[PDB]
């Protein structure tokens, strides 16, 4: 058994931990106390869910998560909150002022001050793991600590913890739900300094967690709780096998392998169906095929951009539910044949199928309703390039008139870290537009 | 077409299926970045607060 | 936590005025005791009021002025005695309308005095965020030594954010001839020591008193109820809770793209005349179309002779937030010349359910136009008009100042609205 | 007020498209670079669709459809019939084409010509024409860009009194929902030089370009001969119809190719919307068999139909999905 630590840093990160922890403790049968009646093995064990969880002799089941952000309004809510009895205190740091939407504050100014003591922290969690292979960590690319401290967090890491791999959940930014107008400039920034120092990153494009929302929930006006409890349902797909007995991603390690060949290329395109409505009257239970053939509608996807125009370098189907060999092989067969499905000449067109069994859960009183079987797609495709094409052109936009660079250079920063980071991400656009032609 | 790899469990089970065949900086130098910075922050208050004592 | 401090009888009579209405809607009486109904008036309370013995709670307000006067009519006045009584700090001479009497001689003399109150208080605070002031720019108190007063604690809180309501002075409203000097001088401070000035032009709350509100002849009170509601409007996001997580800091950095560039358009709907309560709520659309229309701003410029750079909006009341979506995106969509381009999604709105006294519906506006140009053009042009032939000098002289300081204070204001211009056509 | 972008100047079709959408008082035109658009009348080349649909509150239509390249470039065009099961190699209408790359199926060109060379019947290609394949090939390899080796169609459809060789040119207009609308009025590019048998050098007589042609005018305006010309000559001369003869294989091959890659360009379920504008010529042999020799992805419109055309493109293309305050189009069924 190998251990996995979660990071959560700035409000996106912590309240998207939130999520998925609440939503962790649900489907392994773990209490707002901690306590786990399920289990045998009174505080101690090798099991798959110990990977996630650390055992107290009292019988707790405490998360190997550390969160942090430079203010304290949010994780309050945490230490308040319904599972406050889950994390012992040092797991919760908060700083005094936050980045204030800037970079370069969060990395460089209140970066510098609180670091020693989250990495502190994070070695006080690796020091009770027989076997760390590495660490998750969620983070917004819009604010200033999620996008400052995270790249500082990343570097450090590296140094201190260099055998060991680090997986990225990100936010990234939307005009729907935006809290700053620099969230273009920040996104580069961490992209650029993050790059090298993280093995694998699952974008999420909080514009089409949103319109999934509308569209599949009917929420009007969807709130962060709305989108953080459907983000933590594709968390916990891309997470169940490192937490429940299989043999696909059963490491971190093995994320690499399958899906990222190109190690630059680190960005795979998720995909998730369904999202049915909790009080949608009369529901019609849709089926493998379904399912499977909802993972290339752009419409179900964590980022929008279009696969068709594009080249795929890796595919997993994960399973949730009922669902048989048979039936996926039947599925991929039918699709096959009716989309555009090009894989690159040096990869193999083909799938890596993960079944689970125990249908996904849902939290009582959501908005999302159980279904018999729910599929996540992992898909590295050369589409998701669009995502930074549209994300540097806004940079462009801005930065051509040197806007709001002034409260970057203010805390430090150089006016040239900025060409240097537009610089690397127009050389990742061109190793996508290689790879996909 | 061809399902290779099969593996099975209690919990669930997993496989593969093709279609078709092919054809980092030290601590120091992380120190120093972030008192360059340090410097140039406390170089610009300086220079404030030079110009308020004029 | 915010310090604010209102200096001179403009500054003292529009930030009275302001205690007086965010009282009303935190539910504080003159007394200093919470007698409200809601958990959400007491949330964040502690941004403006600081809690004393027997949970009263105390604005955290520093009184300014070399006039004894007007600070006697604050005392006396309605909401009076929840101020702190070593909070009035003041002198006994007054600044005559002269900046040089505030800035280096009578106001010299007080500012230290004023300095150990701030200082007193910014202790108290956990984390003190910034500075507001409230102050007139054309008489000599609140512009003359409002202005050392922001130099002196930049100079004390460099890393804090300080913000102004800066009233500007018009010959529609004018006391005196030497109000463009007193202007221009306080000008090239704003420029250089404030990270937000909401520009409050006493030209345009005339024109709206007279011209929107059917008021022939306007008092300053009238004038000041614009003030009042327009500065509840801008503080709402700071005094309530809301979706935005909102703060002073993000605010500037999110507003001002360049650091001279700190200059704000305030704007408010619908506009009401004191008293008499209009009884036909808005809709959104009417919200919308009236917080951008010309009519309804605070300063005294044409937005459609300008672009804007940057936008927040914040509507207060019970509303489809869906509705405030659509039609802020309608309003960008169908005047899109009037954005810049350059700048992706610089509109924000924030929604506050709680609505001010008397409506049930508003919107207020702060808006980063490049046409404020034309409010500093036009104190320019009433400055160039005297100070080409040295009039009135003799009252700034014989206060030790010299010409050269006036011509620097010309120099920058002219700067300031070509820079402005750079952008417009950028 | 819809919105709207001009991103392709030289556009002789969406420029009449812009300046009709500005006189119904319900469009204005916005500058280059806003990204703030109802409509995109978009550039040729790296026309950036990752941009498209995303902002908020905005229904955003363009007017090319993303992978259509795929039919609009001849060495693709050879490659999607080729491989496509719903074309196939048994393609009948279309000309036995290879791909030939400057120094690639050099392999398979060779085969068929030897195959050719064994009764020795009529062997004539074109890339510009020639009989010899090595005289082709090295006309090819010092070139250095991309084009593919065609069957020359040595017995064309021959109109008189001239002798002339002629090919149609057909405007499609695809819109949002995958509606394939075929325009009423073609148009025959004619010859006005009649057709040599023996010798293939000479320019005017083989080739019967837009351009090339400028006997400029001698047997019809401008080398442009219309519908109704067309028919009645057919009815005349040959006793059949434009329809009957030829249009019902024009209408097999618009329908047969569209319907080929509407999987891999349709924008159905898609976050922005596409429609296009398509040129597709053909050619007619002697025997009433009409081939297809390429589509068009920006295609240039002939005067007269410009405002017919254009009109048409803003009813049922953009006013469709930005409404307003008998048609001119043949709706190919599927
Ligand atoms: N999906 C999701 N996105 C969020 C959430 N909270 C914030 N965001 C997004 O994150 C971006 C802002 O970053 P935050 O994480 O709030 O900021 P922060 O990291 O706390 O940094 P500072 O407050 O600037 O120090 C915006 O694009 C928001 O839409 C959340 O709970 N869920
Ligand atoms: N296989 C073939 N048989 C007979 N004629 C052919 C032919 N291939 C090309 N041509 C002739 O060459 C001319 C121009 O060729 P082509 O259409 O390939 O280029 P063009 O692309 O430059 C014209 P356009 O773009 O307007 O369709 C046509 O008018 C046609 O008559
Ligand atoms: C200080 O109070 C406010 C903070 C904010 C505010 N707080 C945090 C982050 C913010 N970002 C913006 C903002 C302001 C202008 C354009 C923007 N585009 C994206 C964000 C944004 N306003 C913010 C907005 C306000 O108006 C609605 C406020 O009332 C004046
Ligand atoms: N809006 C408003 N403007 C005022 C008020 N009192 C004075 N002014 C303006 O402020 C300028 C005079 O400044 P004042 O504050 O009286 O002088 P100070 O006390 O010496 O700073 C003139 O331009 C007046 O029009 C007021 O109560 N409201
Ligand atoms: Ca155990
Ligand atoms: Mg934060
Ligand atoms: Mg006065």
């Amino acid at each position: 058994m190998r251990e996995c630590i979660s990071i959560h840093v700035g409000q996106a990160g912590v309240q998207i931990g939130n999520a998925c922890w609440e939503l962790y403790c649900l489907e392994h049968g773990i209490q707002p106390d901690g306590q786990m009646p399920s289990d045998k093995t009174i505080g101690g064990g090798d099991d798959s869910f110990n990977t996630f969880f650390s055992e107290t002799g009292a019988g707790k089941h405490v998360p190997r998560a550390v969160f942090v952000d430079l203010e304290p309004t949010v994780i309050d809510e945490v230490r308040t909150g319904t599972y406050r009895q889950l994390f012992h205190p040092e797991q919760l740091i908060t700083g005094k002022e936050d980045a204030a939407n800037n970079y370069a504050r969060g990395h460089y100014t209140i970066g510098k001050e609180i670091i020693d003591l989250v990495l502190d922290r994070i070695r006080k969690l690796a020091d009770q793991c027989t076997g760390l292979q590495g660490f998750l960590v969620f983070h917004s690319f819009g604010g200033g600590t999620g996008s400052g401290f995270t790249s500082l967090l990343m570097e450090r890491l590296s140094v201190d913890y260099g055998k060991k791999s680090k997986l990225e959940f990100s936010i990234y930014p939307a005009p729907q739900v935006s809290t700053a107008v620099v969230e273009p400039y920040n996104s580069i920034l961490t992209t650029h300094t993050t790059l090298e120092h993280s093995d694998c990153a699952f974008m999420v494009d909080n514009e089409a967690i949103y319109d999934i929302c509308r569209r599949n929930l009917d929420i009007e006006r969807p709130t962060y709780t709305n989108l953080n409890r459907l983000i933590s349902q594709i968390v916990s797909s891309i997470t169940a096998s490192l937490r429940f007995d299989g043999a696909l991603n059963v490491d971190l390690t093995e994320f690499q392998t399958n899906l990222v060949p190109y190690p630059r290329i680190h960005f795979p395109l998720a995909t998730y169906a369904p999202v049915i409505s909790a009080e949608k009257a009369y529901h019609e239970q849709l089926s493998v095929a379904e399912i499977t053939n909802a993972c290339f509608e752009p419409a179900n996807q964590m980022v929008k951009c279009d696969p068709r125009h594009g080249k795929y370098m890796a595919c997993c189907l994960l399973y949730r539910g009922d669902v048989v060999p048979k039936d996926v092989n039947a599925a991929i067969a039918t699709i096959k044949t009716k989309r555009s499905i090009q894989f690159v000449d040096w990869c193999p067109t083909g799938f890596k199928v993960g079944i689970n069994y125990q249908p996904p859960t849902v939290v009582p009183g959501g908005d999302l309703a159980k279904v018999q079987r729910a599929v996540c797609m992992l898909s590295n495709t050369t589409a998701i390039a669009e995502a930074w094409a549209r994300l540097d052109h806004k940079f462009d936009l801005m930065y051509a008139k040197r806007a709001f660079v002034h409260w970057y250079v203010g805390e430090g920063m150089e006016e040239g870290e900025f060409s240097e980071a537009r610089e690397d991400m127009a050389a990742l656009e061109k190793d996508y537009e290689e790879v996909g032609v | 077409m061809e399902v290779i790899e099969l593996n099975k469990c209690t919990s669930g089970q997993s496989f593969e299926v093709i279609l078709k065949p092919p054809s980092d900086p030290s601590l120091e130098e992380i120190q120093k970045k972030l008192e360059a910075a340090e410097e140039r922050r406390k170089y610009q208050e300086a220079e404030l607060l030079k110009h308020l004592a004029e | 936590e915010i310090v604010h401090i209102q200096a001179g009888q403009c500054g003292n009579q529009i930030g009275a005025k302001f205690w007086e209405v965010i009282s009303d809607e935190h539910g504080i009486d003159p007394t200093g005791s919470y007698h409200g109904d809601s958990d959400l008036q007491l949330e964040r309370i502690n941004v403006y009021y600081n809690e004393a013995t027997g949970n009263k709670y105390v604005p955290r307000a520093i009184l300014v002025d070399l006039e004894p006067g007007t600070m006697d009519s604050v005392r006396s006045g309605p909401f009076g005695q929840i101020f702190r009584p070593d909070n009035f700090v003041f002198g006994q001479s007054g600044a005559g309308n002269n900046w040089a009497k505030g800035h280096y001689t009578e106001g010299a003399e007080l500012v230290d005095s004023v300095l150990d109150v701030v200082r007193k208080e910014s202790e108290s605070c956990d984390c003190l965020q910034g500075f507001q002031l409230t102050h007139s720019l054309g008489g000599g108190t609140g512009s003359g030594m409002g202005t050392l007063l922001i130099s002196k604690i930049r100079e004390e809180y460099p890393d804090r954010i300080m913000n102004t309501f800066s009233v500007m002075p018009s010959p529609k409203v004018s006391d005196t001839v030497v109000e463009p000097y007193n202007a221009t001088l306080s000008v090239h401070q704003l420029v250089e020591n404030t990270d937000e000035t909401y520009c409050i032009d006493n030209e345009a709350l005339y024109d709206i008193c007279f011209r929107t509100l059917k008021l022939t002849t306007p008092t300053y009170g009238d004038l000041n109820h614009l003030v009042s509601a327009t500065m509840s409007g801008v503080t709402t996001c700071l005094r309530f809770p809301g979706q935005l997580n909102a703060d002073l800091r993000k605010l500037a950095v999110n507003m001002v793209p360049f650091p001279r560039l700190h200059f704000f358009m305030p704007g408010f709907a619908p506009l009401t005349s004191r008293g008499s309560q209009q009884y036909r709520a808005l809709t959104v659309p009417e919200l919308t179309q009236q917080m951008f229309d010309s009519k309804n701003m605070m300063a005294a410029c044409d937005p459609r002779h300008g672009r804007y750079l940057t936008v927040a909006a914040i509507f207060r009341g019970r509303m489809s937030m869906k509705e405030v979506d659509e039609q802020m995106l309608n309003v960008q969509n169908k005047n899109s010349s009037y954005f810049v381009e350059w700048i992706p999604n610089n509109v924000k709105t924030a929604v506050c359910d709680i609505p001010p006294r008397g409506l049930k519906m508003s919107a207020t506006f702060i808006g980063n136009s490049t046409a404020i140009q034309e409010l500093f053009k036009r104190i320019s042009e009433q400055f160039t008009a005297m100070f080409r032939r040295k009039a009135f000098l003799h009252w700034y002289t014989g206060e030790g100042m010299d010409e050269m300081e006036f011509t620097e204070a010309e120099s920058n204001m002219n700067d300031l609205v070509s820079e402005y211009q750079q952008y417009q056509d950028a | 007020m819809y919105t709207f972008v001009v991103r392709d100047e030289n556009s002789s079709v969406y420029a009449e498209v812009s300046r009709l959408l500005l006189a119904t008082g319900q469009w204005k035109r916005l500058r280059k670079d806003n990204p703030r658009f109802n409509l995109m009348l978009g550039e040729r080349n790296r026309l950036p669709f990752g941009r498209l649909g995303h902002e908020p509150g905005l229904v955003q239509l363009v007017n090319y459809y993303r992978g259509a390249d795929k039919l609009c470039r001849k060495a693709s065009l050879v490659k999607l019939i080729k491989t496509s099961p719903e074309l196939s190699e048994s393609c009948t209408w279309f000309p036995e084409s290879y791909v030939i790359y400057p120094t690639d199926e050099r392999e398979v060109f060779l085969a068929a010509y030897n195959r050719r060379r064994e009764g020795r019947e009529g062997n004539v290609w074109i890339a510009l024409i020639s009989s010899e394949a090595s005289e082709l090939l090295d006309f090819i390899d010092e070139q250095g860009q991309v084009h593919v080796i065609q069957k020359y169609l040595e017995k064309p459809l021959l109109l008189e009194p001239g002798h002339r060789k002629f090919d149609i040119r057909s405007w499609v207009l695809v819109d949002h929902l995958y509606n394939i609308y075929l325009y009423r009025e073609g148009v025959l590019r004619t010859s006005s030089e009649p057709y040599n048998s023996a010798n293939f050098q000479d320019k005017t007589c083989h080739l019967t370009n837009h351009c090339i042609q400028k006997n400029y005018g001698r047997y019809e305006e401008g080398n442009e001969m219309f519908f109704e010309e067309f028919n009645q000559y057919l009815m005349d001369a040959l006793n059949t119809t434009l329809e009957n003869s030829i249009l019902l294989q024009i209408k097999h091959i618009i329908r047969s190719c569209l319907m080929c890659i509407e999987p891999a360009i349709s924008t159905k379920h898609l976050h922005y919307q596409s429609f296009q504008l398509f040129g597709f010529d053909f050619m007619v042999d002697e025997e009433l068999k009409v081939w297809l020799i390429e589509v068009n992805g920006a295609p240039a419109c002939a005067q007269k139909l410009y405002a017919e055309l254009c009109q048409g493109i803003v009813d049922v293309a953009i006013s469709s999905v930005f409404p307003l305050a008998t048609s001119i189009f043949i709706k190919l069924h599927h």
